[PDB]
C-alpha cells in the first residue's frame, strides 16, 4: 500500500484483516438443527418433473 | 494422465494409447520485486502496462 518515509513499507495486513468468507451473508441455512446448504432447483418450462 | 498412460499400455486390451493435447513446456516465469519499484519511483501498474 505505501512506503513510510521514514524505510519500511505498509501492508495490506497492516489496513484490514483477510481471508475466505461468504460471497454474500444474507442467506443462510441449516437442516434439522444442524450447520447446512443446498441448491434449489427449478424446473424448467416443458421439462418432466 | 501419465500413469493412465504408462499401465493402459502395459494393457494388453488397448494400444496407441496417446494424450490428445499438448504437454508442459518450458515457460519464462517474470518475477517483480515491488519492494524496489516502490523504492525507485516506478508505479506498478506502469510496468504491467510496458
Amino acid at each position: 500500500l505505501k512506503v513510510n518515509p521514514d524505510g519500511s513499507q505498509v501492508r495490506l495486513k497492516d489496513v484490514a484483516d483477510v481471508g475466505l468468507g461468504g460471497q454474500d451473508y444474507s442467506i443462510n441455512a441449516q437442516f434439522n438443527g444442524s450447520p447446512a446448504s443446498g441448491i434449489a432447483i427449478k424446473l424448467a418450462t416443458g421439462a418432466n418433473a | 494422465r501419465n500413469k493412465f498412460l504408462m499401465l493402459a499400455a502395459q494393457n494388453p486390451a488397448l494400444q496407441r494409447v496417446r494424450p490428445n493435447g499438448m504437454s508442459d513446456e518450458p515457460q519464462y516465469k517474470l518475477e517483480i520485486d515491488d519492494e524496489k519499484a516502490s523504492a525507485l519511483g516506478v508505479s506498478l501498474a506502469d510496468i504491467n502496462s510496458t
